[PDB]
C-alpha cells in the first residue's frame, strides 16, 4: 500500500511539494527545519527528490546545512544526483557543498550520477574540483558501473577530465573487464585505444581476452599490438 | 524505494554469496510485516543479510 | 486465555546468539498475525 513515507509533517509537505503550506510552516517555526525523522533526514532531502527548484533554493537561502546525513549517511546531493535534476545540483554546487561526503558504501555522488547517465551532472560534479579517481569502501569508481550500464559518452565526458583507467577494483575487475562482460565491442576498443593495460589479472587470474568471447580478446589483442 | 541502494547489494554479494536470495527477501518481508515502517530500507536487507 | 509467568528475569538477560535467536522467535510470534484482543498476559519478575 501507499501513505505517508515520514511521520514528520514537513517532510511530507516537502515530498508533496506544496509551497504555500510549507513557507507558511517554516514562518509558523523556524524549529521545524531542523527536525529528524526515524530515517534521520529532513524536509531538504525529500525537497530535492521531489525537484522542486523554488523550496530548496528558498531552504538554501535559509542556510540549511547541507553537510547533514542519515543513518545510512545519504547526503542531499546523492538524492539530487540519483533524481535527475539539474537545477538542484546547481544549488547545492552554488552553495558549495561538499562533493568529497560519502555515503554508507562510499560510493562518490559521480556513481549515482553515471548511473542514472546523467551527462549533465556529472560534468557539473566534475566541475567543482571533484576527484574521478576516488574510491568508496568495495574500491571501484564511478566507470565501472558507467561500462557495465553500457553508456559510451558516459565513460566518454569521464575521459574529458583524463581520469586514470589504472584503477583496480578489490575483486581484481577492471573497468575494461567489465566492459567485455557487457559484451559492447566500441566501448572495450575505446579503453583499449586509450591504453588501458590488458596485463591486469584478476584473483581468478583471467585474462581480459578470456573473459570476453566471440574473439573479441583477439581484435583487442589486435588493438594492443596495433 | 529511493533511498535503497542496488549498488552495495551488486557488490558486497559478489563478495561473500550465499543461498536463497528470495528467501531473504522474503525475511526482510518478516521483518517489514511488524509494521514497524511502511516502505521496506535497506537497513532490514542488510539486516537479513548479517543475520542469515 | 489468560496467560500467568513468574520470573521472567531469568530467561531476560554462540552461547548469546542462541538466546537472541529465541528472542527473535519470541518477536516473530508476538509480533505475527494473531488476535490479542481477548487473550491476556501477566507477567511477574523481580528487578
Amino acid at each position: 500500500m501507499e501513505g505517508c513515507v515520514s511521520n514528520l509533517m514537513v517532510c511530507n509537505l516537502a515530498y508533496s511539494g506544496k509551497l504555500e503550506e510549507l513557507k507558511e510552516s517554516i514562518l509558523a517555526d523556524k524549529s521545524l527545519a531542523t527536525r529528524t525523522d526515524q530515517d534521520s533526514r529532513t524536509a531538504l532531502h525529500w525537497a530535492c527528490s521531489a525537484g522542486h527548484t523554488e523550496i530548496v533554493e528558498f531552504l538554501l537561502q535559509l542556510g540549511v546545512p547541507v553537510n547533514d546525513k542519515d543513518d545510512a549517511g545519504w547526503s542531499p546531493l546523492h538524492i539530487a544526483a540519483s533524481a535527475g535534476r539539474d537545477e538542484i545540483v546547481k544549488a547545492l554546487l552554488g552553495k558549495g557543498a561538499q562533493v568529497n561526503a560519502v555515503n554508507q558504501n562510499g560510493c562518490t555522488p559521480l556513481h549515482y550520477a553515471a548511473s542514472k547517465n546523467r551527462h549533465e551532472i556529472a560534468v557539473m560534479l566534475l566541475e567543482g574540483g571533484a576527484n574521478p579517481d576516488a574510491k568508496d569502501h568495495y574500491e571501484a569508481t564511478a566507470m565501472h558501473r558507467a561500462a557495465a550500464k553500457g553508456n559510451l559518452k558516459m565513460i566518454h565526458i569521464l575521459l574529458y577530465y583524463k581520469a586514470s583507467t589504472n584503477i583496480q577494483d578489490t575483486e581484481g575487475n577492471t573497468p575494461l573487464h567489465l566492459a567485455c562482460d557487457e559484451e559492447r565491442v566500441e566501448e572495450a576498443k575505446l579503453l583499449v585505444s586509450q591504453g588501458a593495460s590488458i596485463y591486469i589479472e584478476n584473483k581468478e587470474e583471467k585474462t581480459p581476452l578470456q573473459v570476453a568471447k566471440g574473439g573479441l580478446g583477439l581484435i583487442l589483442k589486435r588493438m594492443v599490438e596495433g | 524505494s529511493e533511498e535503497v541502494d542496488l549498488e552495495d547489494y551488486v557488490a558486497r554479494p559478489d563478495k561473500i554469496s550465499g543461498a536463497d536470495i528470495n528467501s531473504i527477501c522474503q525475511e526482510s518481508g518478516m521483518l517489514a510485516v511488524r509494521e514497524n515502517r511502511y516502505i521496506v530500507l535497506a537497513k532490514d536487507f542488510e539486516k537479513a543479510y548479517k543475520t542469515v | 486465555c489468560i496467560i500467568f509467568m513468574d520470573e521472567i528475569d531469568a530467561i531476560g538477560g554462540s552461547a548469546d546468539r542462541e538466546i537472541q535467536r529465541t528472542l527473535m522467535e519470541l518477536l516473530n510470534q508476538m509480533d505475527g498475525f494473531d488476535t490479542l484482543h481477548r487473550v491476556k498476559m501477566i507477567m511477574a519478575t523481580n528487578r
